[PDB]
Formats: C-alpha cells, sequence, structure tokens
RNA sequence: AGGACCGAACCGACUAAUGUUGAAAAAUUAGCGGAUGACUUGUGGCUGGGGGUGAAAGGCCAAUCAAACCGGGAGAUAGCU
RNA sequence: GCUCGCCGGAAGACCAAGGGUUCCUGUCCAACGUUAAUCGGGGCAGGGUGAGUCGACCCCUAAGGCGAGGCCGAAAGGCGUAGUCGAUGGGAAACAGGUUAAUAUUCCUGUACUUGGUGUUACUGCGAAGGGGGGACGGAGAAGGCUAUGUUGGCCGGGCGACGGUUGUCCCGGUUUAAGCGUGUAGGCUGGUUUUCCAGGCAAAUCCGGAAAAUCAAGGCUGAGGCGUGAUGACGAGGCACUACGGUGCUGAAGCAACAAAUGCCCUGCUUCCAGGAAAAGCCUCUAAGCAUCAGGUAACAUCAAAUCGUACCCCAAACCGACACAGGUGGUCAGGUAGAGAAUACCAAGGCGCUUGAGAGAACUCGGGUGAAGGAACUAGGCAAAAUGGUGCCGUAACUUCGGGAGAAGGCACGCUGAUAUGUAGGUGAGGUCCCUCGCGGAUGGAGCUGAAAUCAGUCGAAGAUACCAGCUGGCUGCAACUGUUUAUUAAAAACACAGCACUGUGCAAACACGAAAGUGGACGUAUACGGUGUGACGCCUGCCCGGUGCCGGAAGGUUAAUU
RNA sequence: AAUUCCUUGUCGGGUAAGUUCCGACCUGCACGAAUGGCGUAAUGAUGGCCAGGCUGUCUCCACCCGAGACUCAGUGAAAUU
C-alpha cells in the first residue's frame, strides 16, 4: 500500500527551504522563533 | 454534406456528421500561427469561475483579420482551411502585392474568386465596405460596432445581419436574435452570410464526443446536498422550491441587464 | 472504421474461505470486470479552512473531516460524575 | 567438494528516484540477528570512487514563479509591463580489447572525433536587440526492404565408452571482431537554370513572397542495410611450464555458407480520418546604422586550451516508502532453447537461490488438498461452496429486431503414430551459367542447394490421441436502467451519478455570470448555428384540464408611503 | 405494481403439494403524462422465478496426502488481576 511519505529533495527544499522562508514577511517570522528557542536546525537546507 | 453512420455498435447509431471535401487535406499557414494554452475555466486567483471547462484536443490559433483595412488590392482565393477555434471556415487569400491573410469564409466563395475593400469595391460578396456606401435591405456579417476596431457581430456558423434602415449618421439593424440595433453609418461590414450552415445539423451520438470539445459533465443540483446548492435533497425527489441558480437567483424569467450605459441603439430589443 | 469482440502486461475490486493480540492499523489464496480509450502512468506546477475540489457519497484535502492541523485568548464554562 | 530441489518476461542483468559507506581486506562475538554462530548489511582499524567525448554545470524555452517603474489597496499587501528565473523538452564530440581484493566508454594498448583561442600564408565585402528560412511536432492502419538474434550444414580440435550396441547419416566443444573513414543501394520528397519588374515582410535588402518571359528536362536534397578499410592486429577452444595448488608468463588450430526472423531500424516516411496536433536558441541566409591602404570574412597548415562538481554500493529490495532483516507499495532499459497464436502456460540455458529455530511422534479438533458404493438439490433465506463446460476445422442454427444484431445461439462429426501419393508435394528463398547494358550495390533468363504447409488413401497401438499445463455450462419467462463509463480510500458498485438527445429561460459584447474592499482575471483572443443557469434523460407513439394561491414578466388611473424642505 | 392496508384478493398455468414467479380480472386504502406516461432490439460482476447437465450441498459420512495441535532441546509475549 503507497504510503503519505514519498521523498523528493527538489520539493523538499522549494516548500520549507531557506530561501522559501526569507521571501515572505510569515515566513521570515518563523526563522526569528525558531533562533529565539536555540534550535540547531533552522530549515531542512541540508 | 450530412452523413449518418451506420449502427456497426452503440455509440454510433446517433452520429451524423458533417463532410466537406473542399476544405484542404494539409498543413495551414505557418506565419500566421500561435501557441493557445488552456486555462479549465481557471483565472489568476486559481479559483474556478465558469464550470464544466476542462481537457479536450490541443489547439493552435489561426490569426484572422476581421478589420479588413487593406483598400484598392484586389485578392484572389487561394484555398479554404478548417479552423478549430470557430465554427465557421476561414479561407486564405493572395494580394497583387504578394500578402496573405485569413478570413471569414462566406457562402458562396470558392478558390479562385476575387474579393476586395474599401469605398470604391464592388457589391458583391466577400467585399468590404463602410454601410454609409452599402444599399438598405442587404444582408452583411461581420459587422464593426466602433470604426476601426474590427467586426463583432454575425460570425458564427451561418449568421447575418439585415440593414433596415439610414436615418442620419446611424444605420439600425436586425441582429440574428431579432434586435434591433442603430451604429454609426461608418462602420465596416461584409456583403453576404457566413457558410457553414450545415454545422447545426451534427450529432455528436456519445458522450466521449462531447469530451473531445473539452465540455466536462454538469451536475443537477437537485441532486447535491443542502450544504451545496440551493435545491439541496431530501428523501427521494421532493424539490420543493422555485428553480435557482447556486448563489440564489431565479433563472425562469428573471432579466439581468443592467448596464444602463448606452441605452440608446436598443429599440425593439426582442420578443 | 469502432467509448467493437476474446485475452496477458497494466488499471480496477463482484463472490467465498482464511486471517482478526494478523505476515499486513484492509492483506493473502481461488474465481471475477475493463483492457485504443470518458484509458493508464513518470517528473514539475496551480487551487487553503465557512475555504478548496467534487461524473455528487457529505466524498476527499498527509492512517484525522457535518468544517483540517499547530500555537495563542485559556486555569473558556460544567446547577453534572 | 559431490548429489537433490526451486526461479528463469525473474526470485537474472543495468539505471533513475531515494538512502549515504551498507562496497573490499584484516580482526573480534558482550549487545544487535526471533535458536547456535567460528558467520553477517553487527563492533574496531585500514583501504577504495582517476573523464575535452557519460551526467551535472552551461546556452534556449513550456506550465508556472518572482518582478525596476507602473496601477490598486486602512497598515500588512494584491496584480502586472520591460526584464529575470524555471525540465519532465531542443542544443558540439569515443569505440573495441586488456587490467585491481575493491573504479573504469574515466586507468593501460591500438585506432578516432568535436568546439574554441593565438599565429603564418593566400584570397576577400564585413557588420544587429532587426527581416526571412529552418529547428517544428496528432491518432489509427497497411505493407515492402533490413538488422539484432536463432537453427542446420561445412570447417578445426578432442573422444571410442562402468551394462547389450556404438569407425559412423555417431558424440562434445569452438567457429568471435567496434567506433571512425570511403562507397551512396532498397526506398521517400521536390521540375531545374537565366533575365527584367513590383502598393507586401514597421526602414533597407542580392534573402523570402508576388507577376511576366526565355531555355533544357536531368538537377538537387534525404536515406536503413550491405561491401571495402580499420585488422600481417586483437580475441580464441585446447596445450606446455611456474606451482603457497591463491595463479601467471610463452604458445595457440578453424574463424565460412544457407535458411528463418522481430514489438527494433529505413519511418519526423507512405496511406487515411476528424477531435485538426508546444515554444525559443544553436544552425543557414539578407541587409540598416557604421568601418574600409585597417578592422572583420572564407580556406589550408602549425600550436595551445577544454576548467569545476558527480562516479564506491543497494536500487521490485534485509540498504528506498511501511515503528521490524515486515507475504504490501515503487518509474525506465535488456528479452536465449523445445512445444505454442502469444511477453499465456509447462520443462530448461546464462545467472541466481532453498526464504535465520531444529529433532521426533503419526490422537481429538482446525486449516489447504485427493478419491468414493446407491441416490442426485431431498441441503439452504438462496445451487453459498463444489462439481461440470473448455481447443481447431467443417456441417448446422429459433423467437424477436433499431436490420448492425441475437450467434461461439442450440446441436453434430473428424483429431495420435507409420508408409505412400511426392526417395520432401503446392509454396517461399535463390547460387552457378548464358545474353545485354547509361559496365553498376545494374537488368533479363536460368534453375542447383536450402527451407517447408495442408489434404487424400492404406496400415497400426491403447480403456481413453484438443491425452499434461492451458482452456466458454447452456436454455425459457420477467422487474429496473438505453448503451461504454462514474461513486461512499477502510462493512453499501446499485434501480443512484454521468451520458448523447429534448425543452424552458438569461445574455448585443466593457455580454450575462463567477473569483476579487480595488486594480484586474476567467467567460474568450469567443460574438446568438455563441455562452451561462435549470429540469428531463437513446430511440418509437405521445405529453390532456386548471393562472384562485406563490414566483416571474408587463401596465397605469387612483389610494398609501422615506430622507429632504 | 420498486406503489395494494385489508391480503397468502379471485380465476388459470407450472408442482404429488407454490405466502414467491408468469398470464388475466379491476374494489387504483394511497398510478398517471418532461420532479415525464406507456412500449422497446442490444447491453448488465444488477432483482425475482423455472428446466437440462453436474456433483459430498445433503440422506450419512468413510479413507488417504501435507501444515499446525502433542513430546524433546534453544529463545521467549499478551489482554486480566
Amino acid at each position: 500500500m503507497k504510503r503519505t511519505f514519498q521523498p523528493s529533495v527538489l520539493k523538499r527544499n522549494r516548500s520549507h527551504g531557506f530561501r522559501a522562508r526569507m521571501a515572505t514577511k510569515n515566513g521570515r517570522q518563523v526563522l526569528a522563533r525558531r533562533r529565539a528557542k536555540g534550535r540547531a536546525r533552522l530549515t531542512v537546507s541540508k | 454534406a450530412v452523413v449518418k453512420c451506420k449502427p456497426t455498435s452503440p455509440g454510433r447509431r446517433h452520429v451524423v456528421k458533417v463532410v466537406n471535401p473542399e476544405l484542404h487535406k494539409g498543413k495551414p499557414f505557418a506565419p500566421l500561427l500561435e501557441k493557445n494554452s488552456k486555462s479549465g475555466g481557471r483565472n489568476n486567483n486559481g479559483r474556478i469561475t465558469t464550470r464544466h471547462i476542462g481537457g479536450g484536443h490541443k489547439q493552435a490559433y489561426r490569426i484572422v483579420d476581421f478589420k479588413r483595412n487593406k483598400d484598392g488590392i484586389p485578392a484572389v482565393v487561394e484555398r479554404l482551411e478548417y479552423d478549430p477555434n470557430r465554427s465557421a471556415n476561414i479561407a486564405l487569400v493572395l494580394y497583387k502585392d504578394g500578402e496573405r491573410r485569413y478570413i471569414l469564409a462566406p457562402k458562396g466563395l470558392k478558390a479562385g474568386d476575387q474579393i476586395q475593400s474599401g469605398v470604391d469595391a464592388a457589391i458583391k460578396p466577400g467585399n468590404t465596405l463602410p454601410m454609409r456606401n452599402i444599399p438598405v435591405g442587404s444582408t452583411v456579417h461581420n459587422v464593426e460596432m466602433k470604426p476601426g476596431k474590427g467586426g463583432q457581430l454575425a460570425r458564427s456558423a451561418g449568421t447575418y445581419v439585415q440593414i433596415v434602415a439610414r436615418d442620419g449618421a446611424y444605420v439600425t439593424l436586425r441582429l440574428r436574435s431579432g434586435e434591433m440595433r442603430k451604429v454609426e453609418a461608418d462602420c465596416r461590414a461584409t456583403l453576404g452570410e457566413v457558410g457553414n450552415a450545415e454545422h447545426m445539423l451534427r450529432v455528436l451520438g456519445k458522450a466521449g464526443a462531447a469530451r473531445w470539445r473539452g465540455v466536462r459533465p454538469t451536475v443537477r443540483g437537485t441532486a447535491m446536498n443542502p450544504v451545496d446548492h440551493p435545491h439541496g435533497g431530501g428523501e427521494g425527489r421532493n424539490f420543493g422550491k422555485h428553480p435557482v441558480t447556486p448563489w440564489g437567483v431565479q433563472t425562469k424569467g428573471k432579466k439581468t441587464r443592467s448596464n444602463k450605459r448606452t441605452d440608446k441603439f436598443i429599440v425593439r430589443r426582442r420578443s
């Protein structure tokens, strides 16, 4: 049976990449929250 | 010619085809072609705005000349062609100077016929002149509404217009819908009718034929749930309300013309 | 010639048995339907929650849908256990 | 190591996606492996990925995204022009052999090819963000000509049989070779060259398009395969010597023909139909502004340059998605033998495996199968399940019907092997020879050799000859829906939803309508034979009566009635 | 009647025996003409009924071939309380 997660690197970066987060006001607020919390990995870049 | 297919299988019993051997059996004129991508009834917001649109056969757009502003240069018809973007056919013409263009095919035009446009043009089918120089009571097609922008009326398969009177700078016309409209006596019009009269006698014969045209199936509305359509549902087939669109409009007599901007070029709207 | 006929790949899911702390949070075995088309499939793209999409079942929208998920108002209110 | 069993259109081989050292060698057995473990995709250490030609980057664009100014919007922000990004598509070049414990079209040997820069010589009209050509495109069907590949014969090497026979019409094995370069065939398309003129291609133009003459018909383009060369080479079954019995030096015979034949190639072709089938650059041409003893352009030779990143391994699976070493899911490529219509099915080749608990016993009962006396649906809500029918050719076939169907209706007969007709027939393929020629990959004639159906007659074995696998039960009456299709992923596949057809009604274009505070976009680069909404639902015969109520469409005399004054 | 409460309406067909099925009758509780009426060849993993063939479905079960169940060695769960 086909499951929900079908990996694809190209789509992963275009949907949740660093540059995708910096392209909108709301996306830049996601990074600000994660920086304040101290996350070691801000995005899924690599 | 109208041809009825034999019932060799279900889906062919009721098929009626219109065949015209005069059409060109070859590729069209490349220089007068353009890309035409499908939309699916969706606008720049990505939402569906017109339903029942989707799929179909790939098509290319033919650049047709609706203005006919080349005066004083006779042209000769080369061949008739099939146009997928419209119900009527088109004709490829060649001017003396060596230019080619596409025009709507009149009723009785063939290969080799001569056409011309201008004030001094002859009164023959295929010629375009301002309505000021056209006699009253004659039949025309591809009528301009404002001088210089190109024809917009009577462009379908077998449509035409009739000039009924000429009072001043305006001419009164009877449209195919029966409406009495008047436009300025400076708009160009083409003599004759658009010849595809047999286009109305075709019978698709099966559901798949409609899908080839890009038409998607229509759901009635009385078969839906109340949350989806005013006609809603019910135990069985109830329908105890007045007919109505989605979004709540009558659909059974309620007029919806609310322009009020022109309100002068209409006399005998219809019926 | 054909939304034509028989039938593998491929796409579906009508019947029975098994399984039901299963091999599997929907499968296996034996039969079954379509199979040049309103067909099927790879890669990428667009439509966002009182909104989308829907050959229309209140179906589907990340194992969740008569109003998704995450955080916040929030220690909502509970004449009831 | 010797046997046995299983897969073989995969359970074999090579990749993309995804994973990220799982790859190779040495060493270790606590934990991990559903048991033991000396073993492992486990622990520890070392080693391994070599490119001008493969891919990425790069040049070009599709859907779509972003978007200087701009338009619009309380703020945030939305749309969009010039532009700039975006493959799943277009765009230059390498083949065979050898080699490592682990990489190679990347290293080695042999033999090739492509695009640029600089320089020399000779001859010269060069020049763009512009014009034209080209790139450039659908479905189905029909053959013909070929190759991959297979079979047999010939040839070369070896063999004479654990038990009757086996010096022959006997047995086993091999019989292989590329890109490139030259030739330009089967076949496809198009009539050529010359001169003058012209409201067109945003200006120009020798180019494209158009018009009028003259002169010849042989001109050109495209094109699988074959042949030659590459190759006095490489490879090569088997021998002879090192020899830790793990392997390398040296040497090495034959290397031809016929027939059969693709879903691959000629073919982006040809024929035909309606639903009428991407874009841009590279590339080939034409000139403008400009520059001409320069600069640039064409050809030959020499020389230099071609960077950077990926390359191990798994990839229908124990390494990816499912919490697992999980009977599930996952796109592309390669396609041997006998029988067969076949990529079905049965047994096999190359190759790969026996699925990570075993040993005994031979109770009830459960699961998956085989057979059955007499009866044959008496079972049961119901023939659920099971049994049964099953192939090819010929004969034959009802009611009804929209004349196509119903129909494979139903039903009946014949099927193996051997010999002859015919020491292998009809047919297919086609050598030598003879003659001719525009002598060439030519044509006519010619028939050797090879290959090979079906039918009839006679004989013969068994209980049974479509013997295995494979492979329709059939008929009569009737409700509903015309039909092919669609639907509750995970208890409902239907009489429900679609449907062609029919009717009513709205809409004259800045259309109605829909998404949007707006701009704007879809409808549509469409124009009433068009588009939206609603009901009905092929086709045939038909669709009656009622406008009081509610809605919708018209009408003006009167009464009543808002803000305002 | 996919519509009929009374109801297994009444008569005929089929069966030794038919609340179902088929054909008529009309007392249509409560059919009816595009939320269409009545017919209709072909089609259907659609509903009901009757025959031929066929059989372990059954009268009524018997034997046999395999995988578990049982014994030995290794590893070693769960609901509940």
